[PDB]
């Protein structure tokens, strides 16, 4: 099965700058990846999916690129209440949520 | 929105069982939706367990294939989870969520805190 | 050719392959007018 | 106590040539011995200016007043948009001690004046806003340039001892700023 | 003895290869500068 | 000081930025014949075309199956459209909503659908989203307008209005302005689905949570787009502008079917074929036009003008001027204190004001143009 | 004048009549700098 | 506001106009309304405190 | 500005007959009232004190 190796995980970057969340897989998930936003103590909320298609209600500062074993979730401007765990999840096979990058203040 | 409402009591003793339920409001079960669940274990993060189709077909993860069985109630408009032998590593917020690969709409989640 | 001229890179393939084509066009245009004005400067200095 | 007089004060409106006025600098910026171009509000050169010898006169863009004053015959001035209490109204009086400039909501008479035998020009005095005090003006020439550019009211001053008989003289005078006012008002009548 | 240049190396510029590096997206964005490199190449062929 | 809008001696001072202008000819400015008797010309056809029924239509089509229409041969009044506040969003990107009332086009396209209230921003040039990339894609040069207005009481049902559907997954993107009807399975993995069931095989038919209790930012907003074209056909879809009578051989300003220009119209010996709509000659300057109603050929030259020059021999020597108008037959000038006066002379380079031709011959000093030169 | 220079139209009269001057001005600016750089180029080769 | 320093080139913000340079004693006589000056070609050269 | 005549006025009115005063066109140095202990409660809502 295809496993998900995350990169962002935890990070302490200041306000408004760029946040990288790299999710690397074993095989090709070229179109198959989702990108959620989960505040701790809340529900996850899907940001992007389906080759960079954004969820209704999600702003356009979040962009997706990459294909295969190189993927990214990018926050163009970090916020304090953006402290959340941002999972990658593929759907090329039996799905698997990534480690989730707990982006910290 | 596909609002998924979780209901019932929450405090449980050690070596006890959780019988959880996810009521569905705003989406037809007779569709291509895989009515799935996501837990949140510390260290593992969110983890995909599996989902159900309205005819009864199922697909799980190999880490939680052996313990999870799920059933569907179409006119009651819900989908459930059954966990047998809930362990201490199952200390996790379990999120019912509607799935077609992605999970566009979620339930808010109940943490299992054994006490 | 190895200067940005206000763009983000000096190779055009990286402009294509790093970020999305819609907004990459202006950077391509920026590198184009950078290289063109340099070329026109080069044409001008060559004319001089 | 205020009654309007019967006979109309129909001043004769003659015409003559100006030959000079409207020659000044725009702001408080020095230059030394250099020729500098500006677009500004002007009485054009060699134009046709009116001779007056108290009815409302139109706003204009910019009004230039000169008075060939002898022993302070002209005493006061009324300016405003509606000239009532709903909006701020401008009053100018050169009394014996100062010059007083107010932008305030008075309730004026038909012919407000000093009531010679100062402040009896209003019937009511409510919600008045601006006050300004400066020095006394006083065979003299007293010059005003009313300008309103970019939300700024510029009022220059010049005092000149004058002695010419009829028309505007053959001479030059710049007018220096005394007061600048950052007030957005759309004055429509004056007196 | 005195030394004086009398020519230079005759040079010509591919407009679209130097400014694009053989990219259809670059050249398509480059065409909306109109008659843009005909005059450069005319000047450089004129230089040539 | 110096007035720079008064007499030509003073205007020479204003350009040279000095009080001591040396003897000669200076460039002051350009002059033009100001146009009068403004003429505006449209075709005969004057019926209204119902954009209102399209604007105020109860049921639309889908986001990925948007309905497309072509309209021609009408007048549309954008003024009654502009002031109306019933649309939640009325924004025109490539155009301004207030200036549509003057220009006349043809072949107007309108596509309509129904979307959630938060996604009414997604229908815009240079916007990415779910429906901006998977249901309707917009070009970067997407000139036009877009309209959205709330319809939660009507397009939402208490049982869940799932009739507004959209595709969730696809192999690739969609081209701008194309419609797909094939409701086919999606391959999300390495197993070819062949359209039955199972994992990595999803049904793109999936629903929305439309309900009448739902508030702003998720309500079903009906979205209509307005797309135009520029100059491909004789224009038919006009705006609320009437017509007047046309005059020839006088410098006027003209609005020929949305084509705004200036000049003197006269009778042309050229030969329009009936397929021709207008003319141009070199580098996008309309050189001849056939009017939209009487269908007779006129030709346009923008009305004659040039620069103005002042002949003043020095402010120390004198104060009187002469004025040159560059390249005009000095009859189409309408400075009225000078233009009517003692003598006005006409050169091959235009005309001279305040100067009389003499039969003399001199080693001349202040050049005029066309071989004539002026002096004090 | 028959090059858009990256604007939306290549005639300025359209730009004034099509949009409001607060947004027309940038299109006019691209046209102005497009025609001006071309004018300066034309002036430069004409100066040459 | 702080104290001004002369004959050591500093940054100055005289009445809201900001500039850099060295400050020297000057002999010119400004009119009682002219706050600051500019000599030629639109460049600051003289300022009054 | 005469804020001392406001803060140390001889008499204030009642609450339901409150005195209205217009203050405009002067300079007020708020350091002397900040360091004064003559105010029991000084709670600023518009900007910080």
């Amino acid at each position: 099965d295809i496993q998900l190796t995350q990169s962002p995980s935890s990070l302490s970057v200041s306000v408004g700058d760029r946040v990288t969340i790299t999710c690397r897989a074993s095989q090709a998930i070229s179109n198959s990846l989702a990108w959620y936003q989960q505040k701790p103590g809340k529900a996850p909320k899907l940001l992007l999916y389906a080759a960079s298609t954004l969820e209704s209600g999600v702003p356009s500062r979040f962009s997706g690129s990459g294909s295969g074993t190189d993927f990214t979730l990018t926050i163009s401007s970090l916020q304090p209440e953006d402290f959340a765990t941002y999972y990658c999840q593929h759907y090329y096979s039996t799905p698997f949520f990534g480690g989730g990058t707990k982006v910290e203040i | 929105q596909v609002q998924l409402q979780q209901s019932g009591p929450g405090l449980v003793k050690p070596s006890g069982t959780l019988s959880l339920t996810c009521a569905v409001s705003g989406a037809s079960i007779s569709s291509g939706d895989w009515w799935s669940w996501v837990r949140q274990s510390p260290g593992r993060g969110l983890e995909w367990i599996g989902g159900i189709f309205h005819s009864g077909t199922t697909n799980y993860s190999p880490s939680l294939k052996s313990r999870v069985t799920m059933s569907v109630d179409q006119p009651k408009n819900q989908f459930s989870l059954h966990l047998t032998s809930v362990t201490a590593a199952d200390t996790a917020v379990y999120y019912c969520a509607r799935m077609r690969g992605i999970f566009d709409y979620w339930g808010q989640g109940t943490l299992v805190t054994v006490s | 050719l190895s200067s940005n001229f206000g763009a983000i890179s000096s190779v055009l393939n990286d402009i294509l392959s790093r970020l999305d084509p819609p907004e990459a066009e202006v950077q391509i245009d920026r590198l184009i007018t950078g290289r063109l004005q340099s070329l026109q400067t080069y044409v001008t200095q060559q004319l001089i | 106590q205020c009654v309007n007089l019967r006979t109309r004060t129909q001043l004769p409106p003659a015409y003559t040539n100006s030959f000079t006025r409207g020659v000044y600098y725009p702001d408080k910026v020095f230059r030394s011995s250099v020729l500098h171009s500006t677009q500004d509000l002007f009485l054009p050169f060699f134009s046709n200016v009116t001779w007056f010898h108290n009815p409302v006169l139109p706003f204009n863009d910019g009004v230039y007043f000169a008075s060939t004053e002898k022993s302070n015959i002209i005493r006061g001035w009324i300016f405003g948009t509606t000239l009532d209490s709903k909006t701020q109204s401008l009053l100018i009086v050169n009394n014996a001690t100062n010059v007083v400039i107010k932008v305030c909501e008075f309730q004026f008479c038909n012919d407000p004046f000093l009531d010679v035998y100062e402040s009896g020009v209003y019937s009511s005095a409510n919600n008045c806003t601006f006050e300004y005090v400066s020095q006394p003006f006083l065979k003299n020439l007293r010059e005003f340039v009313f300008k309103n550019i970019d939300g700024y009211f510029k009022i220059y001053s010049k005092h000149t001892p004058i002695n010419l008989v009829r028309d505007l003289p053959q001479g030059f005078s710049a007018l220096e700023p005394l007061v600048d006012l950052p007030i957005g008002i759309n004055i429509t009548r004056f007196q | 003895t005195e030394i004086l240049p009398v020519s230079m190396t005759k040079t010509s510029v591919d407009c679209t290869m130097y400014i694009c590096g053989d990219s259809t997206e670059c050249s398509n964005l480059l065409l909306q500068y109109g008659s843009f490199c005909t005059q450069l190449n005319r000047a450089l062929t004129g230089i040539a | 000081a110096v007035d720079c809008a008064l007499d030509p001696l003073s205007e020479t001072k204003c350009t040279l930025k000095s009080f001591t202008v040396e003897k000669g000819i200076y460039q002051t400015s350009n002059f033009r014949v100001q146009p009068t008797e403004s003429i505006v010309r449209f075709p005969n056809i004057t019926n209204l075309c119902p954009f209102g029924e399209v604007f105020n239509a109860t049921r639309f089509a889908s986001v990925y199956a948007w309905n497309r229409k072509r309209i021609s041969n009408c007048v549309a009044d954008y003024s009654v459209l502009y002031n109306s506040a019933s649309f939640s969003t009325f924004k025109c990107y490539g155009v301004s909503p207030t200036k549509l009332n003057d220009l006349c086009f043809t072949n107007v396209y309108a596509d309509s659908f129904v979307i959630r209230g938060d996604e009414v921003r997604q229908i815009a040039p240079g916007q990415t989203g779910k429906i901006a990339d998977y249901n309707y894609k917009l070009p970067d040069d997407f000139t036009g307008c877009v309209i959205a207005w709330n319809s939660n009481n009507l397009d939402s049902k208490v049982g869940g209005n799932y009739n507004y559907r959209y595709r969730l997954f696809r192999k690739s993107n969609l081209k701008p302005f194309e419609r797909d009807i094939s409701t086919e399975i999606y391959q999300a993995g390495s197993k070819p689905c062949n359209g039955v069931e199972g994992f990595n095989c999803y049904f793109p038919l999936q629903s929305y949570g439309f309900q009448p209790t739902n508030g702003v930012g998720y309500q079903p907003y009906r979205v209509v787009v307005l797309s135009f074209e520029l100059l491909h056909a004789p224009a038919t879809v006009c705006g609320p502008k009437k017509s007047t009578n046309l005059v020839k051989n006088k410098c006027v300003n003209f609005n020929f079917n949305g084509l705004t220009g200036t000049g003197v119209l006269t009778e042309s010996n050229k030969k329009f074929l009936p397929f021709q709509q207008f003319g141009r000659d070199i580098a996008d300057t309309t050189d001849a036009v056939r009017d939209p109603q009487t269908l007779e050929i006129l030709d346009i030259t923008p009305c004659s003008f040039g620069g103005v020059s002042v002949i003043t021999p020095g402010t120390n020597t004198s104060n009187q001027v002469a004025v040159l108008y560059q390249g005009v037959n000095c009859t189409e000038v309408p400075w009225r204190v000078y233009s009517t006066g003692s003598n006005v002379f006409q050169t091959r380079a235009g005309c001279l004001i305040g100067a009389e031709h003499v039969n003399n011959s001199y080693e001349c000093d202040i050049p005029i143009g066309a071989g004539i030169c002026a002096s004090y």
